[PDB]
């Protein structure tokens, strides 16, 4: 197993064991398994992170301003602001998606992706 | 007004894990 | 020995070279284009929609040469130029 | 009055607890981003505009962090005294300090002094969020970058006049009794080297170290600005508690 | 006296050998390259395999085509040799 | 023995070599250029329009080499130099 | 002279070409696939099993192209078509 | 037997080899230099104009080997050394 | 006149040369590519020194597997020529 | 029956053709690879252009040299054929 | 025309093929392995000592093949099998 | 009636041409690849030249060693032809 740590600027958002971490860096979609090589990457603007857990439903997070750091025995996603799947406001996420503002549109798209509507 | 002691001005730094060049 | 026999043997060897070169080029170039396509789809799945266009623009641009060779291969073995 | 000031002191104690909690909740991200920046710097070229000191610097942007509510005893006064000392130091080094402000108290103080304020942000000094720090750091970094092409007093190709240094004056919260106004040069950063720690297994960088460093340095600036704002809020609450204790004792 | 059919058959055999040599080189290297892309894709994000099998078969299934086209013509060279007198 | 039959056989083998080499070069060069194009288009959609200029320059050079080879193969086969 | 002699010599040369091309293709394709496999194992060790399914699909499909050639080489040097 | 016929056949084979090798080299080198150019332009469009200077140098060197072969191929077939 | 066995042996010897040359090209280039992967992996991680040899050998064993097979058939070509008269 | 010098000259012509074909393949592909490295480097850091020419033209120097050696011996193969009896 | 002349000419051609293949393989394989070594040294200077162990192995394979070819060249040219 | 020495010399010339063609291909492509590595290293590490000469020159030494061994054996083929008589 690997230790995922989703850490926002204001507070530490989540931490725990995981078996697989799927995200989308600026290079492209990336899956991380327990012994992945050390890595530092920048998540895409509207990135989404899926953390597959052992015996629980996979945790889907909409991320804003992500930086992935894979290390031996830990995977840290330093986010400017993240939101779990349950907390997503589907109507607001749809509204602010395709908005004129670039960052707002990216955040809305990330939330839609986390909801699975993509 | 008595100006800052130049040493009293904290400087933000980027630590680099290398020997000094 | 019949001169046409020598001409036909030379034509067969030449056409064999035609096909050998065409197959080498087509296989390797198409494999390289497919490498690019597979990598692009792996990194960015949505790009699958917008990637087939250049891919074809490559594959055809490769197959063309192959098929062109094919024509000339036939030209050597079915209507051999210079045949006596 | 005694009742009001006693209530204010108790509220200030609760607010100090909350502000210390917030200061502690932001420590892990700061540590991680600092470590990531250290790695990227170790595996990159240290020529980012933020890292290189401009030749013939002539304009420093000073961000003064004060409060909004004025029941703090000498919090704002000490912050502004440190800001004035920093202005004197900058004048000694032949630099024209352009001024940014956080909080209404410093706005009023500088308005009375007839000192122009390039920009000001207000209404969050009691509980600053990362959005405010990001906006402030964005403005400051944009000004600093605009200062790259400026020559003499001409904006250059930018079309906008910038700065050659960035400073932050704010109240660092040492403890419940010690809160000290400090000036801190946020940019350009002093690249300093430390001994070998780690590098046996090189980090992989996606796409490459330079792009990540360029994308991460502004984030480090914003993180440090956010830390300064949180410490300022904690210091403001501590000083307000002390001032209300003094007032209730006097009343 | 040299039998003309003997010369024709020798030429046909050499031509078919060239056909299959070129086809084998192309097929082997193209399959290796396509498989390299596929394996790198799996290694990067191990749950993309099902997706990648679509472009992969489009590449390989195409590369093999060239090879097998050669397979036909080599036969036409050696089993029913054009120009046999 | 007819000299012209020997000349024709040699010319046919030479033309086979010409077109085999041309096919190999054209196929592999087109594959490599298309690989670059497909990768670029995949990792950023916006570049699709502006990424055909260098691609077409490269394809033009490659096809120029291929068609020079084709022209010289035609020269060898249809009008064999030194034919008697 | 014996026509069978020249026919068999041509068959030997053709089979040699078949096997040489097959060996080049097999060796280089296996090398490229193995490069991918080693790089992937270096990147994600825990994907090792998942990486063997595509690897085989490559190797098993490169080796095929090889062995078919081998088969035909036998057909060239043991039951030579056109032998008389 | 006419010795000049043998000389001309050998010259045709040699010219075919020269031009086929030149075609392979030119095509693959052009493709590689292209790939470099397309990838570089994809990474930074603002570098476009600044990449043609090296690229055309590279394309200058690649073809330098190709056309020389052609220059010598023309020597083989048209003015065969030792034609006698 | 010329001995037919002479033509047989010359053809067989050229064919064996072709077989061995193709095998050498394939083996050399495949080994180089696999070793490139291995060296890069070792450069990135020293601990990987342990595991990268497992796939590496699997690659090499495959590459050489072709080479020696050629070296077998080439010998068959040269020492016991099929169709020898 | 014919002039043996004719056979020797035809063999020399084929040998020189092979020499120059191999030389051209090597020169073209090697120069393409070196230029690919150079173009990528200049794309990364344009200011590095003047520097990158120092190793690049060493690499090219080592590539074309081989090619030109093939030009030398090929001439010795054709214009002044050894063993031309 | 004694058969020994034909057999030895075939032997020389076969040995030339063997050495050409060996040289191509050795050169390209050593180049690729050395590219990996150089890239590793550039990325991690201190790695030089650790990086020669695998590199040598790679070379030890590549060169080995070449040398084996060399050996058989002798068998082809100095003690020709099937010689009369 | 053919002069044996002439056939031997034609075969030797063709064999030497093959030797030089293979040597040139290997030398050119290997030097190109090694130079690509060197140029990329310089591009990503301007001062690296001194460190990076040693591996680059080891690679080039091996490549040119193969090329020159082939050159020597071609010289043997063409001048001191084995089996010449």
């Amino acid at each position: 197993d690997l230790n995922v740590e989703i850490v926002a600027v204001e507070r530490e958002l989540w931490s725990g064991p995981a078996t697989f971490v799927f995200t989308r860096t600026t290079a492209g979609e990336i899956g991380i398994l327990p012994r992945h090589i050390p890595l530092v990457a920048q998540l895409v603007d509207d990135a989404m992170v899926r953390v597959e857990r052992e015996g629980e439903d996979d945790l889907r997070i909409a991320v804003d301003g992500g930086f992935l750091s894979v290390t031996e025995e830990t995977v840290r996603i330093l986010v400017e602001n993240a939101q779990f799947e349950s907390e997503i406001d589907a109507d607001a996420a749809k509204e602010d998606a395709a908005s004129d503002d670039e960052r707002t549109a990216a955040w809305g798209r990330a939330r839609l992706r986390a909801l699975g509507q993509i | 007004a008595e100006a800052l002691d130049p040493e009293d001005l904290e400087k933000e730094s980027v630590k680099v894990r290398k020997p000094a060049p | 020995l019949d001169p046409n026999a020598i001409i036909t043997a030379g034509a067969l060897i030449g056409g064999g070279l035609i096909m050998g070169g065409g197959a080498i080029g087509a296989g390797i170039g198409d494999g390289i284009a497919g490498n690019a396509l597979i990598s692009g789809i792996a990194r960015q799945p949505e790009a699958q929609g917008r990637l087939f266009t250049p891919f074809f623009i490559t594959v055809g641009l490769v197959e063309a040469a192959y098929f062109i060779n094919l024509a000339f291969m036939a030209l050597f073995v079915f209507a051999t130029p210079g045949l006596q | 009055i005694k009742k009001i000031t006693k209530a204010q002191e108790l509220i200030a104690t609760s607010r100090i607890a909350k502000a210390q909690a917030r200061v502690e909740a932001a420590r892990p991200y700061a540590a991680e981003i600092t470590n990531m920046l250290t790695e990227l710097a170790g595996a990159s070229a240290l020529d980012h505009p933020l890292l290189v000191e401009r030749k013939q610097p002539k304009r420093a942007g000073v961000l003064v962090v004060s409060s909004d509510r004025g029941l703090c005893g000498a919090y704002n006064a000490n912050v502004l005294r440190r800001a004035e000392e920093l202005f004197s130091l900058l004048r000694d080094e032949g630099k024209d300090p352009v001024l940014y402000v956080v909080g209404r108290k410093a706005l009023g103080y500088f308005s009375f002094r007839q000192r122009t304020v390039v920009e000001s942000w207000t209404g969050f000094s009691e509980r600053p969020t990362y959005e405010n720090a990001r906006e402030i750091a964005d403005t400051l970094v944009n000004a600093f970058m605009a200062g790259a092409d400026d020559e003499g007093d001409d904006a250059g190709a930018d079309g906008i006049l910038g700065v050659d240094e960035l400073h932050i004056v704010f109240t660092e919260f040492r403890s419940m009794l010690s809160q000290t106004a400090v000036a801190r040069r946020a940019a350009p950063m002093e690249v300093e080297y430390v001994g070998e720690v780690g590098p046996r297994t090189l980090y992989s960088f996606e796409p490459d170290p330079e792009t990540l460093f360029d994308a991460l340095l502004p984030r480090y600036i914003a993180t440090r600005v956010y830390a300064a704002l949180l410490e300022a809020a904690a210091s403001e609450s501590a000083s307000r508690r002390r001032a209300m204790k003094s007032a209730t004792d006097n009343a």
